[PDB]
């Protein structure tokens, strides 16, 4: 099976600069009439991969010509002129030169702008999750870019790392900014013990991790 | 029956019955005149064709004459010979039965149009020429009406499954005794003594003999990959076999000529192979003392390569006993 | 031309589910089928294809054993059958209209989203969240809605009437213990929170649910 | 790359009445129908689209071609001819592990060589009779018959070098060096009256062709892997 | 390169009835389905005219004459080359040992691959008596030879094993095949004093068998190059 490789796995670029995706084969893909068979296709979120290139150059009827491809042996490219809005998503490859047929890794494909600070939040278990039994600390880490993010939880100066929570959500389209909704559960005998709940936020924006905490025993 | 081709070639008589409506008289004004023999090519006929026609004609090219009855009725059974493409199945050749089909209907008449209706259930088989080969266990004609992407209407088809099994004695004579008894030699290659110098021409003339017969099956069956014929198998398998007793007969005919001149015999070879190995395949080498050491250790080697030999003939039959029954029993049970 | 894929299907594990793919505007026995998967997390795999007009399959070997697949000429219909579903069999499917060494896939299907699991319809649970009592007052307030303990998805969390369309981050669903969970932030001044009123109308056309509760001041 | 090919085989369909200027040939689909196919059971069909052609250059050609590309299914001839076709070459180095005294390294290496041959024919009597390439069976099959007739002249050197006594032949110290002390050390031998030292140096000879052998009968995969 | 001819022309109208003109003097091959075996080198046809006893009138003709190239690469490698590999054996059966006791199996086996690889070929070419196959003549000389090669194998071993209880050497024999022979073939034997009449003599009857190898290994080896390059090397130079 022909493995197919591309690079970056991620490719930040603002709109109307020009954008390259490469495509690597552990094996040459031409074929003897002289045509190699390699597509492209693009998967907006939420929708069905869309044909963009096949045979390398070839352009499927509908494309705008912004798109371009080229390459041979077992190196090929995609090339993105003047990205636009519509052009988000995921670039995969694909071989249609030797059976089985397989596809590329993917390249996510963002836009990049200007930094944005991360909001920080943290909201207190409510009452009717204490009458049920249970703990739901939530820390919000809304409109941060870019995602360098990290979240650590030191309860009472203690580190706790197991049974966390991980949610992110995909780049906005109004700002164009991630965010973050890393939480975790506890117990009422295991909420009770403890005092100190902390939900650090580490970010670029901000070397120094912020401190968004809240004490049990108010 | 062509196995090779995947074709039946049949001589039958396509018998065919319909009404005209233009073609009726009253005898009695015609001399009591009740039925007449007119050319086919002068009237209407349905246009029956062979559907999965190959290497011949679709339809009927004969053109008889007809017979034309008072009351419209009209009878043509015109001969026909007809290459219809069936699949072979060769997995138990030359016990095998194969099931060569041929599809009649009309080609531009839909079921509205014109229907067929079976005559009889079986094909007729009065006027039969026993072929000697091949024994008709089952011919039956089964009405099928069926949509096609051509056309919107429906249309009908008979379809003959001519069930028939081949009679094996021609070829089991012919190729499967042979192959037995080349196949029997397989294991004397190891009760052969290594100083007669004849191992190898026995073991080489056995695979070459394998290898000419399975050829000769090739050219019989077909060339499809749906299946294999045990016969195949069998034979494959047994060169397989051949080929790993060719390597362990040039293995034991270097044990059997080393001397201590040019190699050494290391202990735990004598150990196993003049203790263990001879004691529990009951053979008993003799209590004898040589003064010579190069003698000695020379008949030590000799011994070491009967035993090796003996192993392997204990082996190889145990192999073939159990892979001839593991492969052939349990298609014989049904 | 078009593809048309059967409805969305939930399985409990070890059990079988049969997807059907129905090809319509072109001849159908002529085009291989190509079934490609999709994990929620990322990267598309092919499990493997069939040409309706013959017999003929191929198998990823990664899928060998796991995916069966049949055609009906009749009703021009494909259709594949996945033995022994576990958790990682959940995903999206798809089915593509391909040619080898020409045409590519240039029509896909919908999706069928296949879910495995052992749990039941579970209704939401909705737990508004307000500001913790320990915590300053801004020019800029979030607001959250959290939604937890509810199956199957999808969930549809939203404003009243689409009271605030903007500046809305509605983060990915996840599955805590078996059941998937949520969460919901708005920006609001502090001014007009008080005048003005919003809720999140939370809903679940599985179980039939619609729940709208909001959240009070601290 | 028979059995393992894959054939591109056409169908130009023209009207040999009427020119372009009279009639316009169309495609009504774009692929050949195989709404009523019965699977061969040999070939698999892959692809079968169609395609309308003009000549730029004529204004009066017009021509529908179809591509029939179809893959044959390997098992019938991988079972029939490729497996005993290396059942047959791994014999092409046990006759230098046959010891001399056993008089049939000529009989083994012959019939290898026979048996090689036979498959060749074979192979040439099944592909047709063109000489624009080579199939990859038969190119591999040719190597291993080159390599049997090297293997007989040097088990006929060998042979000789073994009857060898001091009564007819007499060692050049340059082989009682090079075949008694230095090759059988770096063959990992170790030898444990002349007569007998005759018979090790032919031991040693063929001892090391059956390394050079192996090395070049197990890079000879890379001759064989490559076609499937 | 063969040159096959193709001769058209009306049946019965002469000259002044009906003339043929050449449409084009090189047969069109703008359709031509490439074949794979053969190469068309020329396909000119020609305009004759001539009289025939039947009639007395002329006829004219276009004679197409297709000269047309083999592609030797497929019978090359499937004849050719296994001729060469069997001819590489000829004369390895005089360096064989008499000892080994298989002189006879090698070039028994040579004769009949180079008889079994004629009768091939003679099922190729047609059946005619104007020219021989190079390729023929080559397999035909090479069988003869070998044929020879089997004589001398049998007339040596018959030397190597005899022995003073059935056989008495000649003095003569003694002298040529023990002290002239083997000085002219740069073989030299040991100077060994068996006390042994017996076991000496015996061993005198296997040298003068690996004398008389070694002048046929010699003599072979020399007609088998000089056969070779005599009857293929004129025709490759032009
Ligand atoms: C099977 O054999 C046929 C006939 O040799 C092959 O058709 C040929 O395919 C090549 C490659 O696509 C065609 O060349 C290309 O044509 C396009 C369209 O005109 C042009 O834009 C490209 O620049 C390139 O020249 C060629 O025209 C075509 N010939 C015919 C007569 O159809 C076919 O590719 C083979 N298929 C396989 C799977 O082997
Ligand atoms: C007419 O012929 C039929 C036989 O074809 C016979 O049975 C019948 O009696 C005849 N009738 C008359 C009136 O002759
Ligand atoms: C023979 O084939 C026909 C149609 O393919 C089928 O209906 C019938 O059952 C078959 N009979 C046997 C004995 O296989
Ligand atoms: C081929 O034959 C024709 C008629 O015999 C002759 O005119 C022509 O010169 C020949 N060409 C060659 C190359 O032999
Ligand atoms: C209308 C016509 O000629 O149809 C031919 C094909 N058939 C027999 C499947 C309908
Ligand atoms: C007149 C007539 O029939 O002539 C036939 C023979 N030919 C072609 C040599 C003139
Ligand atoms: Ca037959």
């Amino acid at each position: 099976d022909v493995l197919m490789t591309q690079t970056p796995l991620s490719l930040p670029v603002s709109l109307g600069d020009q954008a390259s995706i490469s495509c690597r084969s552990s094996q040459s893909i031409v074929h003897s009439n002289g045509n190699t068979y390699l597509e492209w296709y693009l998967q907006k979120p939420g929708q069905s991969p869309k044909l963009l290139i096949y045979k390398v150059s070839n352009r499927f009827s509908g494309v705008p010509d912004r798109f371009s491809g080229s390459g041979s042996g077992t190196d090929f490219t995609l090339k993105i002129s003047r990205v636009e809005a519509e052009d988000l998503g995921v670039y995969y490859c694909f071989q249609g030169s030797h059976v089985p047929w397989t596809f590329g890794g993917g390249t996510k494909l963002e836009i990049k702008r200007a930094d944005a600070a991360p909001t920080v939040s943290i909201f207190p278990p409510s009452s009717e999750q204490l009458t049920s039994g249970g703990a739901s600390v939530v820390c919000f880490l809304n409109n941060f870019y870019p995602k360098d993010i990290n979240v650590k939880w030191k309860i009472d100066g203690s580190e706790r790392q197991n049974g966390v929570l991980n949610s992110w959500t995909d780049q906005d389209s109004k700002d164009s900014t991630y965010s973050m909704s890393s939480t975790l559960t506890l117990t009422k005998d295991e909420y009770e013990r403890h005092n100190s709940y902390t939900c650090e936020a580490t970010h670029k924006t901000s070397t120094s991790p912020i401190v968004k905490s809240f004490n049990r025993n108010e | 029956v062509d196995e090779k081709n995947q074709m039946m070639t049949t001589n039958v008589w396509v018998k065919q019955e319909w009404h005209d409506y233009k073609l009726r008289w009253d005898p009695a004004d015609y001399e009591n005149v009740t039925s007449i023999r007119i050319p086919s090519e002068l009237i209407w006929r349905p246009d029956i064709v062979l559907y999965n026609n190959a290497d011949g004609d679709f339809a009927v090219t004969h053109l008889t004459k007809a017979h034309l009855f008072h009351d419209g009725r009209v009878q043509w059974t015109p001969p026909a010979i007809y290459k219809s493409s069936c699949s072979i199945d060769v997995t138990f050749f030359p016990f095998d039965q194969q099931n060569c089909t041929m599809k009649f209907g009309s080609w531009t008449y839909d079921k509205a149009k014109i229907d067929l209706v079976n005559m009889h259930s079986r094909v007729d088989q009065l006027d039969f020429w026993e072929s000697g080969e091949w024994v008709i266990v089952d011919a039956v004609g089964t009405y099928n009406t069926r949509k096609y992407e051509c056309c919107a209407e429906i249309y009908p088809d008979i379809t003959y499954a001519f069930v028939i099994r081949r009679l094996p004695l021609f070829y089991t004579i012919n190729l499967i005794i042979p192959c037995l008894l080349i196949s029997c030699l397989t294991v004397l290659v190891f009760y052969l003594p290594s100083e007669c110098g004849e191992k190898i021409t026995l073991c080489i003339s056995v695979l070459l003999s394998l290898t000419v017969f399975l050829l000769l099956i090739t050219e019989i069956i077909p060339s499809t990959s749906l299946v294999i014929p045990l016969i195949g198998e069998y034979l494959l398998f047994t060169m397989i076999f051949v080929t790993l007793s060719i390597v362990i007969t040039v293995f034991v005919l270097n044990v059997h000529h080393r001397s201590p001149r040019t190699h050494t015999m290391p202990t735990w070879v004598r150990r196993v192979f003049l203790d263990i190995v001879p004691r529990l395949l009951l053979m008993k080498r003799p209590s004898v003392v040589d003064t010579d050491f190069e003698r000695s250790v020379k008949e030590d080697w000799k011994y070491v390569a009967m035993v090796i030999d003996r192993i392997f003939l204990w082996m190889f039959i145990i192999v073939c006993l159990l892979g001839t029954v593991g492969l052939f029993l349990p298609p014989w049970l049904a | 031309v078009q593809l048309q894929q059967s409805g969305a299907e939930v399985m409990k594990p070890g059990a079988s589910v049969k997807i059907s793919c129905k090809g319509t505007g072109y001849t159908f026995s002529s085009y291989w089928i190509e079934w490609v998967k999709q994990r929620p997390g990322h990267g598309l795999e092919r499990i493997g294809e069939i040409l309706p007009g013959s017999g003929s399959t191929n198998y990823n070997e990664k899928f060998r054993g796991k995916a069966t697949f049949t055609a009906d000429k009749s009703s021009k219909t494909a259709y594949m059958q996945l033995s022994s579903l576990t958790s990682e069999d959940s995903a999206v499917y798809y089915c593509a209209r391909y040619l080898p060494y020409y045409y590519a896939m240039d029509y896909w299907g919908q999706g069928t989203s296949v879910t495995v699991s052992s749990a039941k319809t579970t209704p939401p649970s909705v737990y508004p969240l307000a500001p913790g009592s320990a915590a300053q007052t801004n020019s800029m307030v979030t607001l959250g809605c959290l939604v937890k303990g509810y199956f199957p998805e999808p969930v549809t969390v939203t404003w009243n009437s689409g009271s605030l369309s903007s500046g809305v981050h509605t983060f990915p669903a996840v599955l805590q213990s078996d059941l998937y969970t949520l969460s919901s932030s708005v920006t609001v001044p502090s001014s007009t929170w008080p005048s003005e009123t919003v809720t999140c109308n939370v809903a679940h056309p599985a179980s039939s649910t619609k729940v709208d509760k909001k959240i009070v001041p601290r | 790359h028979f059995p393992f090919d894959q054939q591109n085989c056409t169908m130009k369909f023209r009207s040999w009445t009427y020119d372009r200027t009279e009639i316009d040939l169309v495609l009504k689909s774009e692929v050949a129908s195989l709404d009523d196919f019965t699977p061969s059971g040999e070939w698999d069909i892959v692809a079968l689209p169609g395609r309308r052609n003009e000549n730029p250059d004529d204004s009066t050609y017009v021509d529908i071609t179809y591509d029939f590309i179809i893959r044959r299914k390997p098992l019938f001839y991988t079972i029939n001819l490729i497996i005993p076709c290396v059942l047959i070459t791994s014999l092409a180095i046990l006759v230098f592990y046959l010891p001399s005294d056993c008089g049939e390294k000529m009989t083994l290496c012959i019939s290898v060589l026979l048996a090689l041959t036979v498959f060749l024919l074979l192979i040439s009597k099944i592909v047709p009779p063109t000489s624009l390439d080579v199939p990859l069976v038969g190119k591999y099959l040719m190597f291993t018959m080159v390599l049997v007739t090297f293997s007989i002249v040097t088990s006929v050197c060998v042979l000789n070098v073994h009857h060898r006594s001091p009564t007819t032949h007499t060692m050049a110290p340059w082989v009682k060096v090079v075949f008694l002390e230095k090759l059988p050390a770096l063959l990992f031998m170790q030898q444990p009256s002349v007569s007998e030292d005759w018979k090790y140096v032919a031991m040693v000879i063929d001892r090391l062709f059956l390394w050079i052998f192996v090395f070049v009968c197990v890079f000879g995969t890379i001759g064989m892997f490559l076609q499937p």
